[PDB]
């Protein structure tokens, strides 16, 4: 699943997303082109983690000089847990669409 | 799609005091009873050769209300009875499925047994584990399919998808009488299902040879009076009142003809005939299967005959006469 | 009120056999004893209703979907339309020598959903209770059994009367049909003095039929045979899938090709 | 508060016909406690005993659970959740607020009480789209400031028609709504 | 432990069928009785099982120069406060505990099914079509050519119970309960003779019992008919001769399977 967003294209593992959801990324890369802090919400405990993972990991591909890296915090270990759950089935998702590895690195302290 | 033609089938019914509730129009259990009447007499109606069984559990324990029968009356004397029954106490799953268990055990390999918990109060106080009881169920291939009111309840849940029967839970009584006249047809075998042959016997029926000589008088085998006439068995040689019933002595079973070709249209199903609403070039305003006027912009047609029919016909057809008319010359 | 159904065996292979025997007995007589009989149906209330099936190789027709003569309107309406439908039906026909058998369950399916229509469409105020009074001419065919049970299975279950009048042959499958759904069965073996079996045994209704002294019903065979030669049977050897009767133990019915496993 | 309504309940037979119709389980200040509690609960829900699980708003318990489906379906609120007027760390904290950055003292309560109830009532639409109800047992809720500071998702879902029902008419939309949720997409 | 002996006094008076069909099997002195089985406080519950405490207690304390009253009235009886919430957790908890004790089808032939077990020159067709094609062209003769007079009073003298087409006792009340009864003995019997009689049991421990089963039918039958005799013996009206058959086909099958059973040895 490839969305053509307004600033780039970006890869998502699962089938469909709702219209909420294009909302939060375009949203999410108006503030990062922009390079500026901001606030937003997003109702589902769980999608808001795939999705932003997924924009984020597109712009880096697209601009990997304008962010270094990502330091993605949640309240507790067992929360944190399903997070490197859902950024490890989209790094795999991303390398069999790929075909290959790629100089990517992802860890929870 | 295997079909099991030939199914054992236990009813649980509950008669927990969550039952007294009325959320139903009319008091919960007696709906249920009222209903699960006709789905009784039309499991018998569509599956003779099957037999269905009654277990009611209140009160922490599971009574056999009626045996295995092949006698739909009977059950349906049972049923009446049960409307009255005081519905106070709490039901077991483990007990109603030992009970069901302890009885289909015994049943022959061929037939498919079932089960269909019509699970009303979503506690389930048991003696022992029910997860226990799963294995025994799946070992023993015997097929439970909860029907949940007014809860999703998962052990059921887990019940019916790893024993292979399916989990639904009231949407309604209109919702009721379907899912209840969906689980009347049989269902479709699955690998762990095994078939094999099953002795029969037709028996014919007999009457006074001449002028009453040599008559053959009897009375009834399961206050009945002798009887001139009536149907017989090839080896017990043993009047019996009514068929299809399972022999007293063989234990072979006892059906004539017409009960067996009764269940040759579940081997039969009829494809779905494409609805098109527009008239496409139908010129014939009387519908050929019930030669009326088509009064609304529907229209049925097979894939071999090509004919027309109506949203009645159509609905009829694949309801109750399971097979179309014109096709069928 | 009550909806009768006259299902006329009219096969033109065995009538038109009639007719160069010239015997007494025609396919006109037999047309006008039904039509006699549906006008007295009719003639006994208002809301009675009647309908017509002529059968034939081919398909099934319905023959039934001022007073010039000092007449009833709607029974002269009734007489015409019958007997112009019929004349036309029995004048236009093509030839298939490879299909003669009289068809049968067809018409009867063709009756069963007309009745259906007419109790959807009647107000629910009144109750309407149906009848089919079949009325066999010739011998049936043994590839329609299970069709013809299918129909007869859902007759039973909508609670319709399939009284069967066959003449000149006994069909057992016919009167197994209308045994199972409680239906008179009548053997007329007096062709000419047919009518009069007509307004006594099938006339009366459902309603009145139990208070009301009728021929005695026919014992009904109720064989089964296996599937090899075609032979009465009385142990069949079914299997869970095909439910089929069968001649002795077999490694695997030939119906199935199921792996039937030894024990 | 819950200790308290929770022994009321008990002198009134009200918690015994509660305890009849669905196990009850009570959370407590100890950790292992509470923990065998939660524990306990989610067999509970697993099984059709079913489990009604009383707990503290502020509660650690509330924040680091996550309800799931056949998990905290219905999900109660008895009373908006407001901290003690007592507590002198959040004198300082409000009253600092109010000199600086211009808060109003009511303004920033109510947004503690609103937050915290958000937190704790928005874990049943975890994800996977299971069904469930959030019912607030509090007239307070009603009023349009509390709506306005609830978080938009929710907000626009609830309407007037739904905003102030009696118990009973809470109780059979609530009957309903679970009907409409039962049967698939 | 004399569990058998514990059962028939359960079952000796509670069912009476099931004693009086046993007895009779001995009334006659016909076998051994052995082969007959051989062959074949709500609250104070849910307090017991409540609460592991009340049941130590109630051991301890078994009734000893006290009353039940009593010890009913020993039931009822912020650090009260926290013990009612601790109560309901450790009840709930004990309940909980408490509950939780240790293919698709192909075919090859299908028309079978349409002509299923029911049992069953070209100038002639034309001949016929065409005859009957010429046979209408006169309608509406219903005048007089539908029926006749004197057709009608043959019909209706057929009709009649003398005629063709029209063919046309409860004396005994107390032989009736007898006649229930025999059957009852022959149907319990039987059971046990044909339990395993069909299937073809090629073992030495399983056919024994079919042995003994063979030799138990020519023992029952032996009185069975002296009761026959009594009752024959009364008016020699109303035959019963339905119980000869069974006696009679169940021999015959005895006699036939030995004979293919020594075949087959
Ligand atoms: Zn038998
Ligand atoms: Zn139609
Ligand atoms: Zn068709
Ligand atoms: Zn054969
Ligand atoms: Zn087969």
């Amino acid at each position: 699943m490839k969305l053509n967003v307004d600033g780039l294209l970006v890869y998502f593992p699962y089938d469909y997303i709702y219209p909420e959801q294009f909302s939060y990324m375009r949203e999410l890369k108006r503030t990062l082109d922009a390079k500026g802090h901001g606030v937003l919400e997003m109702p589902s405990g769980t999608g808001k983690t795939v999705s932003l993972l997924a924009l984020i990991m597109a712009y880096q591909r697209a601009y990997p000089l304008e962010v270094t890296k990502l330091i993605y915090c949640s309240r507790t270990v067992p929360e944190i847990e399903k997070v490197i759950e859902e950024l490890r089935k989209l790094l795999n998702f991303y390398e069999k669409q790929e075909g290959e590895k790629l100089p990517f690195l992802g860890l929870a302290l | 799609v295997r079909l099991g033609m030939m199914r054992h089938l236990y009813v649980v019914v509950d008669g927990s005091r969550t039952m007294e509730d009325q959320d139903l129009k009319p008091n919960r259990l007696t709906c249920t009873l009222k209903l699960l009447e006709y789905f009784v007499e039309e499991y018998f109606d569509q599956n003779p050769i099957s037999q269905i069984g009654i277990i009611v559990t209140k009160s922490k324990r599971a009574e056999k209300l009626t045996e295995l029968s092949g006698n739909p009356r009977k059950h349906i004397t049972s049923l009446k009875k049960a409307v009255d029954m005081t519905c106070h106490g709490e039901p077991s799953l483990y007990n109603s499925l030992s009970i069901a268990m302890q009885t289909l055990k015994h049943m022959p390999g061929h037939t498919s047994r079932e089960v269909l918990i019509i699970f009303s109060s979503l506690t389930t106080c048991d003696p022992s584990n029910i997860y226990d009881l799963i294995k025994t169920l799946k070992a023993a291939k015997i097929r439970v399919s909860v029907i949940g009111l007014s809860a999703e309840v998962r052990v059921c849940t887990v019940l019916a998808r790893e024993t292979g029967g399916t989990y639904h839970v009231i949407l309604d009584e209109s919702h009721y009488k379907e899912l209840l006249t969906h689980h009347v047809s049989p269902p479709p075998a699955s690998s762990s299902s095994e078939c094999s042959l099953i002795r029969m016997g037709f028996p014919q029926h007999t009457i006074a040879s001449l002028s009453d000589q040599d008559a053959k008088p009897s009375f009834s085998m399961a206050e009945p009076g002798l009887t001139l006439g009536g149907y017989f068995c090839p080896q017990c040689r043993a009047k019996y009142c009514e068929l299809p019933v399972e022999c007293k002595i063989c234990g072979l079973t006892l059906v004539s003809a017409p009960h067996l070709a009764r269940s040759y249209h579940h081997l039969f199903p009829l494809d779905a005939f494409q609805e098109i609403p527009l008239e496409e070039y139908n010129g014939e305003r009387f519908c050929y299967g019930c030669q009326g006027e088509l009064k609304d912009q529907h229209v049925y047609v097979c894939a071999v005959c090509q004919n027309v029919f109506c949203v009645d016909c159509d609905v009829f057809v694949h309801d109750s006469l399971h097979c179309c008319p014109g096709c069928i010359h | 009120l009550n909806l009768l159904v006259i299902v006329v065996d009219a096969n033109p292979i065995w009538w038109g056999k009639q007719a160069l025997k010239e015997s007494q007995f025609t396919l006109s007589k037999c047309i006008d004893a039904v039509m006699v009989l549906g006008n007295s149906h009719l003639f006994m209330n208002r809301s009675n209703k009647l309908a017509v099936i002529a059968s034939h190789i081919q398909e099934s027709r319905f023959l039934y979907p001022g007073s010039k003569d000092g007449k009833y309107e709607l029974l002269t309406s009734a007489n015409e339309v019958i007997v112009e439908e019929i004349k036309d039906l029995m004048t236009k026909s093509d030839i298939k020598g490879q299909h003669t058998e009289t068809l049968l369950a067809g018409s009867l399916a063709k009756a069963l959903c007309y009745i259906h229509r007419m109790n959807k469409e009647v107000k629910d105020n009144q109750e309407m209770k149906s009848r089919i009074l079949v009325i066999k001419a010739a011998e049936d065919s043994a590839l329609q059994y299970m069709n013809f049970m299918n129909v007869i299975f859902a007759a039973q279950k909508q609670n319709i009367l399939i009284d069967a009048c066959v003449l000149d042959s006994d069909s057992g499958l016919l009167q197994q049909a209308c045994d199972i759904t409680g239906g008179l069965y009548l053997k007329v073996p007096q062709m000419p003095s047919l009518l009069q079996y007509l307004l006594w045994v099938f006339l009366p209704d459902q309603d009145q039929r139990s208070q009301l002294i009728l021929p005695p019903p026919v014992h009904v065979d109720y064989r089964a045979a296996c599937f090899c030669h075609r032979n009465l049977i009385e142990i069949g050897y079914v299997c869970s899938v095909c439910l089929s009767i069968f001649c002795n133990f077999s490694p695997i019915c030939t119906t199935c090709e199921t792996a039937f496993k030894i024990s | 508060y819950m200790e308290s309504t929770v022994a009321s309940w008990y002198e009134q037979g009200i918690l015994e016909n509660i305890q009849r119709n669905k196990l009850l389980f009570i959370e407590t200040q100890d950790g292992a406690e509470t923990s065998v509690a939660l524990e306990k609960y989610q067999e509970a829900c697993e099984n059709g005993r079913g489990a009604i699980l009383l707990s503290v708003a502020r509660g650690k318990v509330s924040e680091g659970i996550d309800f799931v489906h056949h998990y905290g379906r219905a999900v109660i609120m008895f009373g908006v959740p407001y901290v003690y007027t007592q507590s002198r760390i959040l004198k300082a904290r409000l009253e600092y607020l109010r000199d600086q950055f211009q808060i109003r003292e009511n303004d920033f309560l109510t947004f503690d009480a609103m937050r915290h109830a958000a937190q704790c009532v928005g874990r049943a639409i975890r994800g996977k789209t299971d069904y469930g109800l959030m019912v607030f047992a509090d007239k307070r809720f009603a009023r349009g400031d509390k709506r306005g500071k609830l978080p938009r998702w929710i907000q626009e879902h609830l309407t007037d028609a739904n905003l102030n029902l009696t118990v009973d008419e809470g109780v059979q939309v609530a009957k309903y709504f679970l009907r409409q949720m039962a049967q698939p997409f | 432990a004399n569990k058998e002996l514990e059962e028939k006094n359960r079952m000796l008076q509670e069912d009476p069928v099931l004693f009086q069909l046993y007895k009779d099997l001995v009334v006659s002195q016909v076998i051994s009785a052995e082969e007959f089985w051989a062959n074949r406080s709500d609250i104070i519950e849910s307090i017991f099982r409540t609460y592991p405490a009340v049941k130590m207690k109630y051991a301890e304390n078994v009734p000893h120069n006290m009353t039940e009253k009593e010890f009913w009235t020993r039931f009822f009886q912020e650090n009260s406060n926290a013990a009612i919430i601790k109560r309901f957790n450790h009840h709930s908890a004990m309940v909980l505990a408490a509950g939780l004790r240790k293919i698709a089808l192909n075919l090859k032939k299908s028309d079978r099914y349409y002509h299923g077990p029911t049992p069953i020159t070209s100038q002639d067709i034309i001949n016929s079509f065409q005859s009957i094609r010429q046979e209408m062209e006169a309608y509406t003769p219903k005048l007089t050519q539908v029926l006749s007079s004197s057709a009608a009073s043959s019909t209706i003298t057929a009709l009649s119970p003398g005629g063709a087409l029209m063919q046309g006792q409860m004396v005994p009340n107390d032989i009736q309960s007898e006649l229930k009864h025999l059957y009852v003995a022959v149907g319990e019997l039987l059971r046990h003779f044909w339990s395993c009689f069909p299937v073809n049991t090629p073992f030495l421990e399983e056919k024994v019992v079919k042995m003994k089963s063979n030799l138990e039918r020519f023992q029952v039958t032996k009185l069975c008919p002296f009761q026959e005799k009594i009752r024959r013996q009364y008016l020699s009206t109303n035959l019963v001769s339905h119980i000869e058959e069974m006696l009679q086909t169940a021999y015959n099958k005895l006699h036939t399977w030995q004979s293919r059973r020594l075949m087959k040895k």
